[PDB]
Formats: C-alpha cells, structure tokens, sequence
C-alpha cells in the first residue's frame, strides 16, 4: 500500500519519463528477454531479435499502460482490469515474472534519469510496480 | 556460469566500477527501498531516512566491505560456493537472513550500476551481469541448499 | 485483489471459526516456531515453551486482529493501520515471515475444519492472508 | 535432513497416506489456490472451475504419479539430490518451472494431510514434514541452484 509520498514520488517519476515512455518501455522488455530469457515463451509469434519492430511496438503498450495507471494511483484493479484479464486469466503469467519486468524497468529509468532516480524515488517506483503486479495476477473478476 | 566471452566482459566493466561509491550506494539503497533489511543493521545508527542511510558512515563503510567481497568473486567466477563458503555460513548460520534477501542486494547492485554507467551498462552487458548476482546469491545461500 | 466468491468464502470459513478463533490463532503460532525456528528471534522476550500462557494469549491478540480484518474487507489498510506501524515501523520484520505464518494458519484450519476446508475456501483464505501481509508489512502510514 | 527421530515419525506417519487420493487433492489444489500453474497443464482439458480441476481425471492421475516420487523420495531420505535427479532435469531444463512453485506445492501437500489427518497430524509431526518437503524442492531447483 502505497503512502501519499509514494504516490507523489511515483507521479514526479513518471513526469520526467514523459514522451520517452515508449523507448523506456521498449527497452525494459528488451532487457527482459536478455537477462531472463524464460520470458521469451510467452510470446512464441514475437519476433525477439535485437531492435524488433514488434517488441517496440509492445514496449509502447506497456508504457502506455503504466501511464494509465500513475493516473488512477486510487483504483488500479479498477484502471486495469481488462488487464488482470488477460494476464491472469488469458495468459496465467506466473507472478514471478513480473517482477522480472519490474527490475528491468527500474534498470531502464535508473539509467536514463540518474539524477531523478533517488533512493527515495527507487523506492517508491518499486512499490507501485508491486502493486500493478498484483492487480494484474490476480483473479478478482 | 558465464563462457569465457561473458567472462571478459563482465571483468572488463568491473574495472571501471569504483568499489567504495557503488558500495555505499548500493547498500543505502537496499535500506531504504527494503525496510526490513534496516533490522540487521540497527547498530549502525540513524536509518531514519533515505537522507540519514545514505549518508551513516557505518553503511558507506559495510557498502565498501561487500563490494570488496563481490571484487574477489569475480575473481573466483567458476567457484563462488567455495569463495562465499565463509560468508554463507555468517550469512546463513549466524545472521539467519532470508536468502530472498541476498537475491534483493545482487538486483539493488544491477540498478546502482545503470545509474552510475547509464549507456555503458548495456541490456546485453546487464544479462551478463545478472548471471553473476545469481552465482553470488547462489553461493551465499548455499548453507541452505 | 478478492472478488466478491472471496470475500463470501473468508466471511463464511471464519464464521465456522467462531468461539475457537483464539485456540486456532495460538496453534498457528506453535505450528509457526516449530516449523520455522527462525521466527522465535522475533520474541526473544517469550517463554516459547510447550503451552507458553505467552504464547495463547499471543494468539488470542492475532485472532481479534484477523476478526476485525474479516469485518472489514473492504479497508484492510484502513482497519490495520496500527498493526502495520507496529509490524512494518517498529518491528521491522521481512515479509518472508507472513507467509510463514499465513501457511502456518491454514494447516491449522485445514486440520479442524476439514468438510469446510475445500479447494474454493483454501485458495480464498491464502488471497485474504496475503493482502493483510501486504498491509501489515506497507509502511503507508 | 531428518535426525533419526524426524526421519522415523515421518516414515510411520507415511505408511497411512493413500499416495492416489491425497496426490489428485494436492495436484488439484495447487491448480486451485495458485492457478498460473495451469499454465504448465493445458493439456489437462478442463481446469476452468476448482470443480473441473478438482474431477479431472489427468490431474487425478498425474497426482498419483507426484505422490508416487514422493514415497519413493521417503525411502531414499539420505539422498534427495540423487533421486531427484531426473525430475530435476525435466523440471528445470525442459518444462522451465520456476523453483517458487516446487515449495507451493510442498506447501500444499503439508495443508492437505493436516486437512485428511486432522489432529493426528501433530505440530510436531508436521514441523519434520516441512524439513522434508524443503528437502525435495531444494533437490528439484538443483539445476538452479
Ligand atoms: C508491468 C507489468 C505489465 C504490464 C503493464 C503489461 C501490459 C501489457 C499490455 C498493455 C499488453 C497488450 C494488450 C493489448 O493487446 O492491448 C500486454 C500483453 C501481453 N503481455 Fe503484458 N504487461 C505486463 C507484464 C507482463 C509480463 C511479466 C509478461 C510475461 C513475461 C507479459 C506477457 C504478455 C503477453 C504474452 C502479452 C500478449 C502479447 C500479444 O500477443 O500481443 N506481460 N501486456
Ligand atoms: C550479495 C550479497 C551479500 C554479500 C556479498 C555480503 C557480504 C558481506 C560481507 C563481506 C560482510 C562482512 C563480513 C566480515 O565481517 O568480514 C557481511 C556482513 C553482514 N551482512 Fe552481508 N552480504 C550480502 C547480503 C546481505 C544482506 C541482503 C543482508 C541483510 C539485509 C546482509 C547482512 C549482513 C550483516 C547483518 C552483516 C554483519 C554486520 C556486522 O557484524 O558488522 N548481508 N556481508
Ligand atoms: C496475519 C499476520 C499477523 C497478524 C494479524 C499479527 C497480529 C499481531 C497483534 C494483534 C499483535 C499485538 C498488538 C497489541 O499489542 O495489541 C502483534 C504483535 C507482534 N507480532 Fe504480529 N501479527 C502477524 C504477523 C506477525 C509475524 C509474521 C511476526 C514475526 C514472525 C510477528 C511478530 C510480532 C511481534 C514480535 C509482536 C510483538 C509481541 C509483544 O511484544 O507483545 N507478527 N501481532
Ligand atoms: C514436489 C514437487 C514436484 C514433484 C515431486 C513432481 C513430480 C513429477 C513427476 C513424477 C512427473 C512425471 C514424470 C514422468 O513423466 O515420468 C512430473 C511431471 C510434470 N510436472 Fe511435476 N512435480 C513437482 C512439481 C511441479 C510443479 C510445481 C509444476 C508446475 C506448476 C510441475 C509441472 C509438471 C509438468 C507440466 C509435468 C509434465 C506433464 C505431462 O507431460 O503429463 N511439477 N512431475
């Protein structure tokens, strides 16, 4: 559960990541299937080689997923949904996987804002990533 | 673990990496992002804050003395259980820290890294990277397995 | 999350509970530092002995907690706001430890509530511990 | 592993679990309480209600052949690792089951004899079971460890 500093912090976060979302997704997912590439089957029609239109083009639907959600920081399950739907129900991705996309999300804004991503920051990015894990490997519907 | 392409790679970046900054940050943050881990280093003063972790001396200092060992694994990259056997046994034995813990530090130690690298520490340089942590963690968590 | 099968299966199961909430709640405990002695560095303060008056009445307080939980479903974060204080702030203990006691609990149910104890109930009861894990190990504030 | 006593309690309380029965109720409660695992079971026809699950006779049966390994794994407490040799290579290498997911089971097994013994599924007697059922996840994760 999210306190009013995280959400702050993950708004002021997610602010500075602005119109780069898309990069920042497509990257991560890049990370991702490098470092863990037991994520790799679960798109077996994904064209995973280095610079994929394809995974850039997913990348561009991750982010824009989490920008949905910075902005309903108070109702998630309900911001996400279809979501946890697909995730949970469609896909039953297993739950440690998410937080194979959580660490390779933060390796991503690390990098790029090393200056915006203060301990504080990290922190609270990290409990927001927990949370939208949770809503999608969940079956609530 | 790593082939010996992976070996080189993962030796050639490290010897860019400054052992006492990363340390200190990286143990910093682990305390502030993992509450919880504060509870084994209680002697160390002020954890209040991210502000007072990031600046107590005694976790700037144990930031340096595990970075160290990491130096020296790196070293031993084909025998990391053997490397390890002594901190596993602190680590395991007498602390009793969750080995789900030392899984934590590798990944805080992976973050430091990209903040401190950005570019350099590339998605292919970070898969690399991410086998060592597993071998570390592994490693210290052998008393258990 | 819980749906709205959850939290029927969690209020019904606990209804079954009823008066022996205390008894169960002090067995979870017992079962809790037999299985996983780590736990016990946590109340170096107890008499862990065999039937420690410690220990059932330590059960008694976890079982009143987990009641008012169940009356409140729907604010667990807002019903265990002092809990999470103690549990997260003051204690500090790593979240390993609920799951230690949430599995602790459930052989316990399992084991006195054995025609009640189906498939559907067991796979609710884990969800509800584990959102109560997740409060009390948050640091919202 | 188990001390002689542990080991002993554990082997006796064994000799009275029907290995057909309880393996199709943890199999299917696994499937039940954590359903990304049904992920791995597609084959398995119907597992689209906990009714479904719980009557599928794929599941039935494959539970059998779990509980199966476990008696066998009974027989051989001294040597886990080796007699989970096999599994651990299908498991790991070939089926790529995260490690996480061999302790939900374990788990789940230890919940389903308290749910058949009742009482007579002492904390004590449990407290050697849970070093056992750790005893096999660990063997089974080997090729991670
Ligand atoms: C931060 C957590 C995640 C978010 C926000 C997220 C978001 C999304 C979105 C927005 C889509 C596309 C839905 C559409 O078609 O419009 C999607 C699809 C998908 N995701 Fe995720 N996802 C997350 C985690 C994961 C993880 C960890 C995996 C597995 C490694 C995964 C596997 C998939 C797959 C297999 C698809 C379907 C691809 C296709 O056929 O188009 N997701 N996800
Ligand atoms: C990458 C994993 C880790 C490595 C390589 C590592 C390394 C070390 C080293 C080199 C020492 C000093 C031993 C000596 O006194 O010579 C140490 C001590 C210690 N470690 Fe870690 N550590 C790791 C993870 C952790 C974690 C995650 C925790 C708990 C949150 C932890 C808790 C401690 C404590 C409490 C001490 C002793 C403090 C003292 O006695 O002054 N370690 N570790
Ligand atoms: C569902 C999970 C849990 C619940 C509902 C719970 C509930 C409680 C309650 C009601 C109290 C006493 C509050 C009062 O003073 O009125 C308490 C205290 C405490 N709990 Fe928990 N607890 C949970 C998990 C844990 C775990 C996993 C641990 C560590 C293994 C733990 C360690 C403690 C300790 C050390 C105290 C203070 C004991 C004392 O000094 O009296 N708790 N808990
Ligand atoms: C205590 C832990 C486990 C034990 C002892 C165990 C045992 C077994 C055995 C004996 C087999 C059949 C071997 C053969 O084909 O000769 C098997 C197959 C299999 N196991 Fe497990 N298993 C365990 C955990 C898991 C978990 C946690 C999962 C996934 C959630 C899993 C997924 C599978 C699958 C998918 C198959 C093959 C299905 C088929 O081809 O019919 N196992 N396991």
């Amino acid at each position: 559960v999210l306190s009013a500093a995280d959400k702050g912090n993950v708004k002021a976060a997610w602010g500075k990541v602005g119109g780069h979302a898309a990069e920042y997704g497509a990257e991560a997912l890049e990370r991702m299937f490098l470092s863990f590439p037991t994520t790799k089957t679960y798109f077996p029609h994904f064209d995973l080689s280095h610079g994929s239109a394809q995974v850039k083009g997913h990348g561009a639907k991750v982010a824009a997923a989490l920008t949905k959600a910075v902005e309903h920081l108070d109702d998630l399950p309900g911001a996400l949904s279809e979501l946890s739907d697909l995730h949970a129900h469609k896909l039953r991705v297993d739950p440690v996987n998410f937080k194979l996309l959580s660490h390779s999300l933060l390796v991503t804004l690390a990098s790029h804002l090393p200056s915006d991503f203060t301990p504080a920051v990290h922190a609270s990015l990290d409990k927001f990533l927990a949370n939208v894990s949770t809503v999608l490997t969940s079956k609530y519907r | 673990m790593l082939t010996a392409e992976e070996k080189a790679a993962v030796t050639a970046f490290w010897g860019k990496v400054k052992v006492d900054e990363v340390g200190g940050e990286a143990l910093g943050r682990l305390l502030v992002v993992y509450p919880w881990t504060q509870r084994f280093f209680e002697s160390f003063g002020d954890l209040s804050t991210a502000d007072a972790v990031m600046n107590n001396p005694k976790v700037k200092a144990h930031g340096k003395k595990v970075l160290d060992s990491f130096s020296n694994g790196m070293k031993h990259l084909d025998d990391l259980k053997g490397t390890f056997a002594a901190l596993s046994e602190l680590h395991c034995d007498k602390l009793h820290v969750d080995p789900e813990n030392f899984k934590l530090l590798g990944n805080v130690l992976v973050v430091v890294l990209a903040r401190n690298f950005g570019k350099e520490f590339t998605p292919v340089l970070q898969a690399d990277f991410q086998k060592v942590v597993a071998g570390v963690a592994n490693a210290l968590a052998h008393r258990y397995h």
